């Protein structure tokens, strides 16, 4: 955030400033899980239990 | 950041203020929803206590304790730095029986336990807390409710709320003063207590909880801390239960 | 073109040895077992370290 | 760099710390101490001096610690403070306990351990003060030492610490004579005192002296410091003034 | 790294690396074997000259803790004088309180109480030792109760028993060997010429026994540390036994 | 960085403090310990600086721990001095508890055992200095020399060097000494003592100091004469 | 960063602490352990490792005492301070109150010791888990201590390498075991299919059983060899 020029950081050039942060707990399981529908699924996975880790 | 600050918790920044004690309260946010509402006749506590998996058994952990046996707390974030506070506060409590010969007041053990976080922010060989604690009884002037952040700062709360969900949780809180302008009863501010609890747990919602509440009343629990427990919760539930659906 | 360096001249029978044998000669005996299990089978290997090694 | 702390050696297993208190010494005025036979002569430098200052009150430089042994003093005031305290409380310890006065060897001994111990622990700092011993001792009849701020000791006849301990040593040494006079002693003190020091006229009032003798009033080994206008004599006897 | 500069700071792997590092201080030292047997432990060493004016008659490396108990060690000696006298201290202590044997293992387990010790402090065992000690001790005896028996005490961890263990420089193709080499038809004269014919394998100097030394635990023949003559006679059989093959 | 405490080690396992304590031994000039069939000599180089110097009031590299026990060293000149009176207070304290003259054994393994337990602390260094302990004691009649190092390590040995350019020095002497043979007399032990110290002193026959301790309670400090026909006696045979 | 990693007093920016999040890893690499029980009967089966083959292996039991007992995950030295301090109260409540302390009341202590050394600066932090059972009036109980400290009372659980197929085959059968009451056969064979499921590069053996239980009629034992060979 410490390499945006000063062109940009008058009004009117940005507006939104959108963060995006590192994926929470919550967050990993759930991309964990799309990954995994390009392979097989079992039961045995808990996706859950695996964001933990 | 880093230069001090948020290195060293006894250490101000130029903004006259330290970046640790933020990332104590942080903590709590991590925490999960406990609520403490004010009455005219008592008190009432509630905690959504999350169930990990099945194996866990069913009413045998919580993170209500009681000191004497009128004083209630319930504390929301670090779980095992939440209880060793409570447990100093036994220890402080125990004095003020042996010296004075009487329970403590809910304002003299607001100033105890204030002091003993303070503490934890003047040394650098110590860690501070990174846990409120919702707490108060009954004493002589009746019924009093404070509420205690990991920053050392209490007043006194008509409703105290904090964990993650607290943001539903506040505005029910207010709400409910509106509604009755004396709080309502204990018996009543129970089954207060699970409406909120539930709608914080759509916050909360990707795994199960197991509500505990607890009450000290007046006249209602003879002026003793006690659980709420069989036909009194199972109306808290079904109360509960009825108005999310 | 086709060396005339085996694992003869190697000392060592390494771990990273193992992980290189996976790559190139598993896939190209049968890719059939790579799609079924629905991994895109490994084909790009990056051999670093040190020098000397 | 491995300058951080006392315990903590270079590769090479010396220790910057005692380098640097070595260092202290020679910021502050050249000293002097000549041992001849009649009599063991102490001179030291004045590194201070304003046209309001006053230095008739006390000497900075000079602390008789027992009625027998006396010490001139190189390096900074405020550690050299303690530790003057520290020698002239443990002589007379020696003085209650055994009803006699302290042997020079020791004396010294037990200053170098103190300043050693917190070298070898802690976190203390070491104290970077050289003190040229002049004692009399029937061990060794005079005897004239000076204490390292590396914390050991070395016997001698003659020494210098303090600023221009090089020059200092070398013109002394030049003009040594077994024997020695301690008139002569005096007068050899003042004109290698003039040379090191850069105020060009040197004055009583950049002078500390005492002469320590028992070959004046016999049976009792006695220290006498001169005062300004004795001081001032001496002067324009080597032509200074 | 950077957690190698904490004795309280764990690695990314839950680990440390001050204790890790104290294993390669045990490697660092010179080899010894022991090897158990059900006629007595027979204990081995190596030892290094630089001159032939070292007296290499009145050097420790194989050490008597009991008339029972004896050790061998590898690693910093520095830290071993220490170790070897705590071990001293407990098996008088225990004839002092019970006017009976210590246990091989009981003896093992208070060995490993002091090196547990690297910082100062914790309950039930104050803490008195600053850094990790960087000595092992291959601990052999006998008690009735479990006859004679092979501990190798890891300051690092904990006691691990063996049947047969070498520890030091050699110790990597030794066990490999002792692996192939121990047997349960172990006789003790034949454990005595197997432990020199271990050493030699791995040692890049003269075998002697100026820089050997058995010993044994036999408990009808007491703590025996041996002679010169007694050794260079083994060295001797050891040698006549493989010309022939 | 791993010589920075003695709390934290090298993945090699050493505390360099000992490894660079052991090269502040080289700054101090060496000493030279040589036993015989009924002798130890403990022969020491000497340093003479300056006319002004002394010699009663400039401290000698040989302090005799007792009228049994004696002591040389090598290393930084404070740290050797309270280790000396410390050593001078264990061996008394020894007499104090036992009610017998000092072992020889007892007081190497408590000296560098003071030694030991500084090492064994990470707040504080130990000293920088390695020391011979050699004696006798009226019972035994079998002369010992002990060393100690500055990792609080105690080690027994026949003839050894240690201090300034020590190696050297040790290489001669390992070839005239035997296990076999020490020196049959005290003036034969001497000459040995002097052929060795020649090499560090380069010349100097005022810079060659000796010692002879033999059994009951014998300790002589020979005279700077005597030390000079050794010199010129080593010179006509040479 | 990762500089909030330097410390045991200092919590990092989201809160959490990375020295609590380590000792987790070591669990990990810890040897596995199941936990579980019945209202009647409560069991620890743990796999013994050894360091090699002439290694005569190690306890991963502690007798704490007559109706107390826990095995590890994760750091032995850590297993062994902590140990003592638990061994100590079980002799304090038995000597100052008649007392079988209850399990739970008892794990409250040890959550403290190890928050204790969490507060301060020097102190190590633990890296072990510990499975405690006992049985006193309020029956079996098991707890699952933490290396932050936390105690979690559950049915059953399962900790260290490979562990969590022993929790999905727990969860399955988790109603089934508790009503056999008064049979200790059938809930020890449970505690052998779980960690049967863990296995890599190992194989049961006599010597890799160890078995502790402690119920309504039992003290705390652990069962080893020949009494572990109608379980093998
Ligand atoms: N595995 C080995 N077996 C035998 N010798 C080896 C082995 N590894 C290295 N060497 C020796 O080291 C020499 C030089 O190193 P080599 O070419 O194998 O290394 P590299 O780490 O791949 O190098 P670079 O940085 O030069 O690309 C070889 O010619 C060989 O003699």
């Amino acid at each position: 955030v410490d390499v945006l020029d000063p062109a940009l950081l008058r009004s009117g050039r940005l507006d939104r400033k959108i963060e995006f942060p590192l994926p929470s707990e919550d967050s990993r399981a759930q991309i964990l899980q799309i990954h995994s529908r390009k392979m097989t699924t079992d039961d045995d996975i808990n996706w859950q239990e695996l964001a933990r880790s | 950041i880093g230069t001090g600050y948020d290195l060293s918790n006894s250490v101000f920044s130029p903004d006259g203020r330290n970046f640790q004690v933020e990332y104590a309260v942080k903590a709590v946010e991590n925490g999960t929803t406990s609520i403490g509402i004010k009455c005219n006749d008592g008190v009432v506590f509630a905690v959504e206590k999350l169930i990990t998996s099945k194996l866990l058994v069913p009413q045998k952990n919580v993170k209500i304790q009681v000191v004497d046996r009128h004083i209630g707390c319930v504390y929301s974030g670090l779980i095992p730095d939440g209880r060793h506070l409570v447990n100093r506060g036994r220890e402080e409590a125990a004095s003020f029986k042996k010296l004075y010969k009487t329970p403590i007041p809910i304002p003299a053990f607001a100033d105890r336990l204030g002091q003993y976080v303070q503490a934890h922010t003047l040394y650098n060989s110590v860690r501070p807390f990174g846990v409120s604690t919702i707490f108060g009884g009954v004493d002589k002037n009746g019924a009093h409710l404070y509420m205690l952040e990991p920053s050392g700062s209490y007043w006194g709360y008509k409703g105290a709320a904090t964990g993650k969900g607290r943001q539903s949780a506040k505005a029910e809180l207010e709400k409910l003063v509106d509604h009755h302008p004396e709080g309502l009863s204990a018996r009543e501010a129970v089954k207060q207590a699970a409406k909120i609890i539930y709608l914080a747990h759509e916050d909360n919602k990707e795994k199960d909880f197991e509500l505990e509440i607890s009450w000290c009343s007046l006249s209602e629990t003879n002026g003793l801390h006690k659980f709420v427990k069989g036909d009194l919760l199972q109306e808290a539930i079904d109360f509960a239960q009825k108005e999310i659906n | 073109e086709k060396p005339d360096v085996t694992y003869s001249d190697v000392g060592g029978c390494k771990d990273q040895i193992e992980k290189l044998r996976e790559v190139v000669e598993l896939p190209l005996l049968s890719p059939e077992r790579f799609a079924t299990l629905g991994i895109d089978p490994p084909k790009g290997i990056l051999l670093y370290g040190p020098p000397g090694t | 760099r491995y300058d951080s702390r006392t315990t903590i050696f270079s590769p090479e297993g010396r220790l910057y710390q005692v380098e640097y208190a070595l260092e202290s010494i020679s910021h502050a005025g050249t000293a002097i101490g000549i041992m001849a036979s009649d009599g063991i002569v102490l001179a030291a430098e004045r590194k201070v001096t304003s046209t309001l200052l006053e230095q008739d009150t006390s000497t900075e430089k000079l602390y008789k610690l027992n009625d027998k042994i006396a010490v001139a003093v190189a390096g900074l005031t405020a550690d050299a403070e303690i530790l003057i305290n520290t020698a002239r409380i443990h002589a007379q310890n020696y003085l209650k306990t055994y009803n006699e006065d302290i042997p020079v060897e020791i004396l010294v001994r037990r200053l170098s351990d103190i300043k050693q111990g917190y070298t070898q622990h802690g976190g203390l700092r070491p104290f970077g003060v050289s003190f040229i011993y002049a004692g009399y001792d029937d061990r060794y009849g005079y005897q004239l030492y000076t204490s390292n701020p590396s914390g050991n000791y070395t016997g001698w006849k003659a020494i210098s610490v303090g600023a221009n301990t090089s020059a200092a040593q070398t013109l002394l040494q030049m003009d040594y004579k077994d024997d020695m006079k301690v008139d002569d002693a005096i007068e050899l003190a003042l004109k290698t005192l003039s040379k090191t020091t850069d105020s060009s006229a040197l004055t009583y009032d950049r002078l500390e002296f005492a002469t320590i003798r028992k070959g004046a009033n016999d049976g009792e080994v006695y220290q006498k410091i001169f005062k300004p206008q004795e001081i001032k004599d001496i002067l324009v006897k080597t032509g200074i003034t | 790294s950077e957690y190698d500069r904490g004795v309280s700071t764990f690695s990314p792997e839950g680990r440390l690396f001050q204790v890790e590092y104290s294993l390669e201080a045990i490697k660092l030292g010179s080899t010894a074997i022991g090897i158990a047997t059900k006629e007595g432990v027979v204990l081995g060493v190596e030892k290094r000259a630089t001159s032939p004016l070292l007296e290499s008659d009145s050097i420790e490396k194989i050490v008597e803790i009991d008339r029972h108990i004896g050790c061998a060690m590898s690693g910093l000696t520095a830290d071993a004088r220490s170790m070897i006298e705590h071990a001293r201290t407990a098996a008088v202590t225990h004839n002092l309180y019970y006017d009976e044997d210590i246990n091989v293992e009981s003896l093992t387990q208070s060995v490993c109480d002091l090196a547990l010790r690297f910082g100062e402090g914790a309950s039930g065992e104050e803490r008195l030792m600053s850094r990790p000690f960087g000595v092992a001790l291959l601990i052999a005896g006998h008690d009735a109760d479990d006859g004679y028996q092979l501990f190798h005490a890891e300051p690092s961890g904990t006691f691990y028993r063996y049947n047969a263990k070498a520890i030091g420089s050699g110790s990597e193709g030794a066990q490999a060997e002792l692996l192939n080499e121990w047997h349960s038809s172990l006789t003790l004269k034949e454990a005595e010429l197997l432990v020199l014919k271990i050493l030699k394998q791995v040692m890049e100097e003269k075998l002697d026994e100026n820089n050997a030394q058995l010993s044994c635990i036999t408990k009808q023949d007491g703590f025996k540390i041996y002679d010169n003559e007694k050794t260079a006679e083994l060295i001797k059989e050891l040698k006549e036994k493989e010309a022939a093959e | 960085g791993y010589d920075r405490a003695l709390s934290i080690f090298s993945p090699d396992g050493h505390i360099f403090q000992v490894e660079y304590a052991l090269e502040a031994v080289k700054r101090g000039t060496c000493a030279v310990g040589v036993k015989g069939k009924n002798c130890v000599v403990l022969g020491c180089e000497r340093r003479s600086t300056l006319k002004l110097q002394d010699t009663r009031i400039t401290p000698s590299k040989v302090s005799k721990i007792d009228s049994h026990v004696v002591l040389s060293f090598s290393g930084l000149n404070a740290d050797s001095r309270i280790l000396i009176e410390k050593a001078r207070v264990e061996a008394q304290s020894h007499r104090l508890t036992l009610e017998d003259p000092v072992t020889v054994e007892y007081l190497t393994r408590y000296v560098a055992g003071v030694q030991q337990r500084y090492t064994q602390s990470g707040g504080v260094r130990p000293f920088g200095v390695s020391t011979l302990i050699a004696g006798f004691d009226p019972r035994d009649d079998e002369p010992k020399l002990y060393q100690t190092e500055p990792s609080g390590i105690y080690s027994s040995w026949s003839a050894q060097t240690i201090g300034r350019n020590s190696k050297t020095v040790r290489e001669f002497l390992e070839k005239n000494y035997d296990r076999k043979e020490p020196p049959a007399t005290v003036e034969e032990c001497v000459k040995l003592t002097v052929r060795s110290l020649l090499e560090v002193v380069q010349t100097g026959a005022k810079n060659i100091e000796i010692t002879v301790v033999k059994p009951d309670s014998d300790i002589v400090a020979l005279s700077s004469e005597e030390i000079n026909q050794y010199v010129t006696q080593i010179e006509q045979e040479k | 960063r990762n500089n909030y990693d330097g410390d045991t007093v200092t919590f990092s920016p989201t809160g959490r602490l990375f020295q609590v999040e380590y000792a987790l890893e070591a669990i990990k690499q810890g040897s596995v352990t199941v936990g579980l029980r019945s209202n009647t009967h409560a069991v620890l089966v743990a796999l013994k490792r050894n360091a090699d083959e002439l290694s005569s292996y190690q306890k991963k039991i502690i007798k704490c005492d007559e109706h107390m007992g826990l095995s590890l995950a994760g750091l032995a030295p850590d297993a062994r301070v902590l140990s003592n301090y638990l061994r100590q109260q079980c002799n304090y409540s038995s000597l100052v109150f008649n007392r079988k302390l209850a399990v739970e009341r008892a794990g409250h202590l040890l959550c403290d010791k190890a928050q204790k050394n969490t507060q301060s600066y020097g102190g190590r932090p633990y890296g072990v888990g510990l499975l405690i059972i006992g049985y006193d009036k309020s029956g079996a109980h098991l707890l699952e201590f933490q290396p932050s400290g936390n105690v979690t009372e559950l049915y059953g659980t399962a900790i260290g390498a490979r562990s969590q197929g022993a929790k999905t085959y727990l969860e399955r059968t988790l109603d089934t075991f508790i009503k056999i009451d008064g049979n200790p056969d059938e809930l020890i064979k449970a505690g052998v299919e779980a960690i049967s499921q863990s296995l890599r590069d190992e194989s049961l053996t006599v010597d890799n059983l160890s078995i502790a239980i402690v119920g309504k009629d039992t003290p705390f034992t652990i069962y080893d060899g020949e009494a572990v060979a109608k379980y093998i």
